DNA sequence: CAAA
DNA sequence: CAAA
DNA sequence: CAAA
DNA sequence: CAAA
C-alpha cells in the first residue's frame, strides 16, 4: 500500500544524543524536579537513552524531566514540539508522560521548581504497569516570557507510586522548525 | 439541451397589483 | 465651496432577515453629497452546493437632525454658540451593541441620538408592515441582544402568506335597520362610508398616502420621514468548490460571492443631518412544506375552482390559516387573503426530500413554526431559520467588503486656516 | 518525514492554569458530583494539575469532574470541545474519562447533580489499572438551554471501584473557537 | 495547531438519553441476549449511562446489548453506524465490545436470540481487566431483510469470564445520516 | 516599505464619541472653524479601548474633513485580517510616538507562518552605469 | 423521466446465442423474412444469465435489422457504471412486464449516495397566463 | 466505507524471510547486543519469525536486535524505515521496541556494541506484561557515515526486567524505497 | 449586480491639505 | 487522432419502423 | 503596479571582457 | 407514424 | 403605485 | 505642496 | 573574443 509520510514526532537524526546512567531521584511538584541533563541537548531536537536506577531517596510519588534548549530565532510566536518516549521500568509504578516548558537564566539547568513548570498533555501510546510509550506533540510559545531567560522544553515522567528499580528506554524530543526530507518512491 | 454551465436560480418574479398591506413595505 | 473627500472602505457582516447600517456620514446644511459605493457581498460558507441566490437590497436615506432632535434642535441651531449641548443616548455596556447603526459602542457606552432615532424612523417608515406595532424603543439599550447587534428584522419577500391583508381587515360591515324597514338612502351612504374605511385599511394607513389619495403631496418634513435618496438591489450568485480528496471527492461547497455598485447621484443637503446607508439580505421563502391552496381545500367549491369573475369581484376577503398552506402549518395563524388569489399566483415547489437536507436556504419548517400563533412573528424573517445551512457563521450569515467613494462640496475653511491664528 | 500539524486537542498555552491539591471525594450519579474547581477556568481552555489524595469518604464507586465556563459569544449553534488527560493513580481502580456539559446559574459551581450532567464518550488513549490517558474531543451545543444559566464543560473521571490513594497528572480541556498558529517550515 | 474535525463517532447531542440501573444478566450466544433497553432510543443516535451491577445469575461467560431502532427512511442501501463506549467494571473480566444488527417485529425488544445477531468488530481503544473503551463505526445495511420487522443496531459487550460487580460508564451509538455542524475558526 | 492601511474595528467617528454634542462641533459653522485654536483629544475619543494617556492635538472640525474606515466589531477577534484588532499603541504605553510608528507585531496575528517574515520579494535589478573605467585587460596587463 | 440506455455486459447478439444456425436465420432470405410467423424466444437467448421463463415474441430476422450494444464482461462487477450488470428482470421473476419496466434499484449500485435520490433538478418555470380576472383591488374593495 | 490504503509499515511480500529459533541472550547497552541474524535479510525489507526461548544467561535487564542491510543506492540523503512487530512472551517482562541504525564493516553482524547503536522511538501499539506490538516508522540517514562500512537498521527489543521463557511472534522491517501497488476498486 | 470576480480593496484615498506635521513624512 | 477532450456517449440512435407494441409507448 | 502573474528570475546577465582565465571555459 |  |  |  |  501507500506508505504514510506524516508523523507527530520526527526523532533527531545523527546528532543531539546523550546517554544518562545512574540514579534518577523523582520528586514532587512541591519541591524542585530533577532535570537529568547536565550536557543538555542544544539543536532543540534531543534524544536521551536511559539505563539507570529509579531510586526513591526522596518521595514515593514524583516526576523527573528530560529537557532541551528552545531555539528562539524563529519570529513565529510559537511552534510545535514533539516527543517520542519508550520507557520500561522494572518496578511496577504505572508511569506517565507529557511535554513541558520552563524558563531559567541558567544555561544547563539541573533541577526546576514545580511551580515553575508548564504542562502539555499528550496521547500516551501505552501506560501499563511497567512501560509508558508515546509519540505526540503540542503547541508551545517559543519566546522567553521574562526578558533574559532561556526557554526549555521536554518530556516529563511522573507516577502516583514509584518503585525502586532499573529503567530503560529512550526519551526523544524535537522543536519542529524543520521537516526531514525523505525518499518518496513516487515523486 | 442547453450548453451553458449551471446557474443558481434567482427571483420568483408581471401584471397589476397583488399585495395590499396598508402602505409601503420593503 | 470645496471638495471634501470622505471616501472610506468598510468591512461588515450580519444576519439574514435583519436590516443593518453599513455607512453613515454626517452632513451640513448646504452640503452637496455624492456617494459611489462599490464592492462585493458574500455569505458564510455553505454546506452543499449553491441552491438559490439571495436578494440584496441597499438603501441610502437622508435624515435632518431636526427630525431627531425636534424643536430642541431648532433652538440648538438658533442659539448658535450658546445652545444647550445636544443630549446623547445610551447603549448596553458591550462593544457590539451599537451595530444596527454601523458603529462600535464608544468608550462611554453612549452614541448620538440621530444615529438611533434615524434607524428607527427609517424602519418605521419603510420596513415594517404598516399595521405592525410602530417601533418606539427610546435608547439603544432598550434594544435586545440580537437587534442591537444585527439590526431589526424585516418582512419576508411578499407572497400569499407573507403579504396578507392587514389582520384587522373588515370581513363584514353591519348597518342598523329599523324593525320592518331599511333606509335605502342610508344603505347608500353606508356603503360609501365603508369604502373610505377600506381604501384606508388596504393602502392608506400612512398620512402621506391619504393625502396623496386626494391628489396632493407632503414634504418629508410633514410626517417627519427619512428621505429615500437611493435604492439599489441585486441577486447574489457565486460558484461551487469541488471536493478532491478520497472522501470529499464528489462533494461541493457553495461560495456565494457577488460584486456590486451602489451609486447615489449628487444630492443637495438642505439642513444639517445624516446620510445613512443600510443593507438587507434575504432568501426567497421557499418551503418543501408549502402546497397550492387548492390542493389543501377538502371540499372544493364552485366559488374556489370555477374562478367565476362575477364572484371574484364581489365577495369579502377570506380568512384562512397557515394550516391551509403548509402541512405543518400552524392553525392558530389566521391571515385574510383576497378571493381566488390562488389563481393570481403560483407557489414555489420543493420536493419534500430536501426537507431534512442541511445546506439549502429553504424554510424546512413552516413559517413562524417556532414563534407561536403570532402572525407578525411569522411574517418577519427569523434568521435562525438559516443557521442550518451555513458551515460556520464565523462572520454571521453574510458579510461584505466595499469601498465607499464619497465626494462632498461644502463651505469649509482649509485645515491651514483652522490651525493658523494670524 | 512530514510533521503532522492536526490534533484532536490543543492544550491552552500560557494561560488558564490552576493547581488543585487536597482530597478528591468521588461520588455516585445518584448524588452530587464533586467539581474540583473553585477558581474555575474562564477563557474556556483549561489546564488543571493534580497532586491530591483520592479519598473514599463517601461511596467506593463514583466520579469527579474538572470543568470550564463555555464562551457563548459564537453565533454558531455548537462547537468542538477537546480534552487531554493523563492521570496516574496509586490505588488500582481502573479510571475512566469522558467529556461533559452541564448548566448552573452559579458562576463557580462546587458540585453538580448527576441527573443534571450530559455525557460525551471519547477514545481513551489508555485505561490501565492505575493510569487513564486520553486526547480527544466532541461536538457540544454551546448555548444555554435554560434562559439564564452559564454553560459548563469538562472532563469527568469515574471508576467502578475506587481505592484511597494519591493521584497525579494533568486535566486539560478547550473549546475550539481558535486554532493556535504554528511555524510550519515549508510555508 | 490545526484542530481535527473528523471522527469515527459523533455522540448524540441534547437528545436520546436513557439511564439504566439494576442488574445486567449477561448471557451466552446459545440463549437469548439481554437488551438492557425498555425505553429503546429512537432518533437512531443513542446515549446510555450505566450504573448497575453486573450479575451472573445465569452463565459466567456471556454478553449484554445496548440498542437503537434504525431509521429506514434513507434510500441508500446502507449507512455508517458509530459507537463510543467507556465502561469500567469492578470485577476484572476483560470486557469486549463491537457493533451489532438484528431485526424484530417487536418495537421494544427486551432480549434477542444469539443466532439472530449479526456482528461487526471495531477497534477497541482499550480492553484492560476492568475497562473497555472504543470509539469506532462500521458499515451496515439499514433495510429490513424480512418484510415486516424493525432494524436494530447497537454495541454488544461480552466476556470470556464475567465477575459479579458494579459497572459504570456510557454507551453511545449513532446512525450517521447527519454530520453535526461545528464552529471551525478559519472558515 | 510595506504597510497596511490602519483599519480598526475599534475606531469610531469622533462625533459618535463626544458625550455632550456642542454647536461648535456639529454645526460646522465656518466663522468658528477658521478662528478657534486646535483641540486636544485623546485616543479614548477615537477608539473604545483607546488609551486615554495619549493626547493628540487635532484641527477643529477635522472630523468633518474626513471619514474613518469601518469594520464591524465581529472581525475583532478573527485571526487572518490585517486590521488593527487592538487600538493603536495599546501595548506601547501612553507614548504617542510609539503609537504612531507601525508596530509590526500588530500583524503577527494574521500570518500562517512568518518563515520569511511578514513580507518578502524577488526581483531583478538591471543597472547600467557609464564611467571612466579601464578594461579588466588594462588592469591585469602590465606592459 | 430520466432513463439510461439498457446496456448490459451480459447481453449478446442473438445469432451468437443460437446453437443450431439454420438457413432461415443466417441467410436472411427475403422470401422467408416476409412470410414466416413471429418467433418465440426467451431472455436466455439474449443474455448469459437470461431468465428462460421470460418468453418474448420477436419478428423474424429482426436481429438483422438491429445491432446490440457491447460491454466487455469486465465491467460486470465494476460499481459505478449505469449499465445493467444483471440480465433485465433478473430479480422480478418470470414476468415479462416486470422485466420491461425500469427497475430503479438496478442503479442503486452506481451512485455514491442517493441523498437526493437517483437524479434531481432545479429549474425556473416562467408562466404567463391571460385570463378574465378582476384585479386584487376589485376583490378586496366592496364599493 | 472507503478502504484506507495508507500505512506506516508495509510488510515485505513473498521474499526476505528467515525463521529464528533457539536461545535469545538479551544484553545491556554497556556490552555487545545480540543481533539474532546470521542469514541477515538483504533486500532491506525483512520479516523474521520468532519461536525461541528468552534466556537470561547474562544480565536480567537488556535488549536484543533484529536487523537488515540498508540499500544505499538511492542518492536521497535519507529514507523512511518502517517496522511492524508482534511479540508474545511467556515471562512477564514488559517488552519494548524501537528502530535502530548501526554500521559495521562486517557483512553478517552477530552482535553490536551498545555505544555503537542509534535509537529511533516509535509509537508502541501495546506494551503489556507479555506482549509488545507496534507498526510504525522513522526517518534515517541511509548513507554510511564512515567510509567503508555497511549500514544496518532494524527493531530492537528491550526490558527493564526480563524473565526466562518462550517468546513468539514476528519482527518485520522495511526501507521504503518502493510502495507496493494495490487493487483500489474505484480506480 | 456587477459581473467581475471579487477584488481586494485598496487605498482609502481629493481636495486641499489635511495633515500638517512639521514637514515631509512618508 | 482527434483533438477534443473526451465526451460521454449518448443515444444508440434511421430507416423504417421496428417496434410494434400495440400503440404509442414512450 | 504590473499586471502579469509572477515569473521566476533568470540570468544575472553588457560591456567589455571581465573574466580572464587562460582560455575558454564554459 | 399502419414506414398502411 | 389606489394597477384609483 | 505654506492648498502661502 | 587579446573588448589585442
Ligand atoms: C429566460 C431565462 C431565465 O431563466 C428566465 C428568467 O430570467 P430572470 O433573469 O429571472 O427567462
Ligand atoms: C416594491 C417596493 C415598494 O414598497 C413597492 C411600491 O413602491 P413605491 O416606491 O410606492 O414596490
Ligand atoms: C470606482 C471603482 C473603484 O472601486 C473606486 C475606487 O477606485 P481606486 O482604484 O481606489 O471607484
Ligand atoms: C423594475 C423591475 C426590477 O425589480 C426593478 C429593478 O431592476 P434591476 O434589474 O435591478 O425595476
Ligand atoms: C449650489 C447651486 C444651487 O443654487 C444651490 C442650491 O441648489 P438646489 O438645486 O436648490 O447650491
Ligand atoms: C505625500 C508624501 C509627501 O510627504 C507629501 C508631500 O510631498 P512633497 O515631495 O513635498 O505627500
Ligand atoms: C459523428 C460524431 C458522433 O459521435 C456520431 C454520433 O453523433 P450523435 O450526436 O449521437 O457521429
Ligand atoms: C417515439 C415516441 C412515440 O411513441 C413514437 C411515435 O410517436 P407519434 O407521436 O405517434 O415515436
Ligand atoms: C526588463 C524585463 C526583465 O526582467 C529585465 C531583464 O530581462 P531578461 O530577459 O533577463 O529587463
Ligand atoms: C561564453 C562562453 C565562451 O567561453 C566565452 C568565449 O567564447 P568563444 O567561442 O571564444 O563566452
Ligand atoms: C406501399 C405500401 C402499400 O402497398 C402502398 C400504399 O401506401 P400508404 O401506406 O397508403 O404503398
Ligand atoms: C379604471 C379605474 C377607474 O374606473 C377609472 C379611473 O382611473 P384612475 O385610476 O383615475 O379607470
Ligand atoms: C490665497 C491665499 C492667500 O491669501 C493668497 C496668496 O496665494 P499663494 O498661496 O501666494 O491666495
Ligand atoms: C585599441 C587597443 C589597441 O591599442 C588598438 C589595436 O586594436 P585591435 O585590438 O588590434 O586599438
Amino acid at each position: 500500500m501507500y506508505q504514510n509520510f506524516v508523523t507527530k514526532h520526527d526523532t533527531a537524526i545523527q546528532t543531539s544524543r546523550f546517554s544518562v546512567t545512574g540514579n534518577v531521584i523523582p520528586a514532587a511538584p512541591t519541591g524542585n524536579i530533577p532535570v537529568i541533563n547536565g550536557g543538555s541537548i542544544t539543536a532543540e531536537r534531543a534524544v536521551v537513552n536511559l539505563y539507570a536506577n529509579m531510586n526513591v531517596s526522596t518521595s514515593s510519588d514524583g516526576s523527573f524531566i528530560v529537557a532541551m534548549k528552545v531555539d528562539t530565532s524563529p519570529t513565529d510566536p510559537n511552534c510545535v514540539i514533539s516527543a517520542g518516549v519508550n520507557l520500561s521500568f522494572a518496578g511496577t509504578s504505572y508511569p506517565i508522560v507529557g511535554i513541558v516548558r520552563f524558563e531559567s537564566a541558567s544555561e544547563q539547568p539541573t533541577s526546576i521548581a514545580g511551580s515553575e513548570v508548564e504542562h502539555y498533555p499528550i496521547e500516551m501510546s501505552v501506560g501499563s504497569g511497567g512501560v509508558c510509550s508515546a509519540r505526540d506533540c503540542a503547541t508551545v510559545d517559543i519566546h522567553p516570557r521574562t526578558s533574559g531567560n532561556n526557554v526549555f522544553v521536554g518530556v516529563i515522567c511522573s507516577s502516583a507510586k514509584w518503585t525502586s528499580g532499573r529503567v530503560i528506554g529512550t526519551i526523544a524530543t524535537t522543536q519542529v522548525i524543520h521537516e526531514y526530507q525523505v525518499l518518496q518512491p513516487l515523486k | 439541451a442547453r450548453p451553458g454551465r449551471p446557474q443558481p436560480l434567482r427571483g420568483t418574479k408581471k401584471g397589476a397589483r397583488l399585495w395590499y398591506v396598508g402602505g409601503q413595505q420593503f | 465651496r470645496e471638495i471634501v473627500d470622505l471616501s472610506h472602505l468598510a468591512f461588515d457582516c450580519g444576519m439574514l432577515g435583519r436590516l443593518k447600517t453599513v455607512s453613515w456620514t454626517p452632513v451640513i446644511a448646504g452640503d452637496s453629497f455624492e456617494l459611489d459605493a462599490v464592492g462585493a457581498l458574500r455569505l458564510s460558507p455553505l454546506r452543499r452546493g449553491l441552491a438559490i441566490d439571495s436578494k440584496v437590497d441597499f438603501f441610502t436615506f437622508y435624515i435632518p437632525h431636526r427630525h431627531v432632535y425636534g424643536d430642541q434642535w431648532i433652538q440648538f441651531m438658533r442659539d448658535g454658540v450658546n445652545a444647550q449641548p445636544l443630549p446623547s443616548v445610551t447603549c448596553n455596556r458591550y462593544p457590539d451593541h451599537a451595530g444596527y447603526v454601523g458603529t462600535i459602542v464608544p468608550a462611554n457606552n453612549r452614541i448620538p441620538k440621530f444615529l438611533h432615532q434615524s434607524y428607527l424612523n427609517i424602519y418605521n417608515n419603510y420596513f415594517r408592515a404598516p399595521w405592525m406595532p410602530e417601533r418606539t424603543e427610546a435608547n439603544p439599550s432598550n434594544l435586545n441582544e440580537d437587534d442591537a447587534r444585527y439590526g431589526f428584522r424585516c418582512c419576508h419577500l411578499k407572497n400569499i402568506w407573507s403579504a396578507p391583508l392587514p389582520p384587522e381587515t373588515k370581513l363584514a360591515e353591519e348597518m342598523g335597520i329599523e324593525s320592518n324597514s331599511i333606509d335605502i338612502m342610508g344603505l347608500q351612504a353606508a356603503y360609501a362610508q365603508l369604502h373610505t374605511e377600506q381604501e384606508r385599511t388596504y393602502f392608506m394607513q400612512r398620512y402621506r398616502d391619504v393625502i396623496s389619495s386626494f391628489g396632493g403631496s407632503t414634504s418629508y418634513d410633514a410626517d417627519n420621514r427619512p428621505l429615500l435618496v437611493m435604492h439599489t438591489d441585486f441577486w447574489a450568485s457565486g460558484y461551487d468548490v469541488d471536493g478532491t480528496d478520497q472522501s470529499s471527492l464528489g462533494q461541493f461547497s457553495g461560495r456565494v460571492q457577488q460584486t456590486f455598485k451602489h451609486s447615489v447621484p449628487r444630492f443637495f443637503v438642505p439642513e444639517h443631518g445624516v446620510m445613512m446607508t443600510l443593507a438587507l439580505i434575504r432568501f426567497p421563502p421557499i418551503s418543501p412544506l408549502e402546497h397550492h391552496y387548492l390542493a389543501g381545500k377538502s371540499q372544493l367549491t364552485y366559488t374556489d375552482l370555477a374562478g367565476d369573475p362575477a364572484l371574484i369581484g364581489n365577495l369579502p376577503p377570506r380568512e384562512i390559516s397557515y394550516r391551509d398552506l403548509f402541512r405543518d402549518g400552524r392553525s392558530g395563524i389566521k391571515i385574510k387573503v383576497a378571493e381566488s388569489i390562488w389563481y393570481r399566483t403560483h407557489p414555489d415547489y420543493v420536493n419534500f426530500k430536501y426537507h431534512d437536507l442541511h445546506g439549502f436556504p429553504f424554510l424546512d419548517d413552516a413559517p413562524g413554526t417556532s414563534t407561536g400563533d403570532n402572525l407578525q412573528e411569522a411574517i418577519l424573517v427569523r434568521h435562525q431559520d438559516y443557521d442550518a445551512c451555513f458551515q460556520s457563521q464565523q462572520l454571521l450569515q453574510w458579510n461584505k467588503q466595499a469601498r465607499y467613494n464619497v465626494s462632498v462640496y461644502r463651505h469649509m475653511p482649509t485645515v491651514r486656516d483652522s490651525i493658523m491664528t494670524s
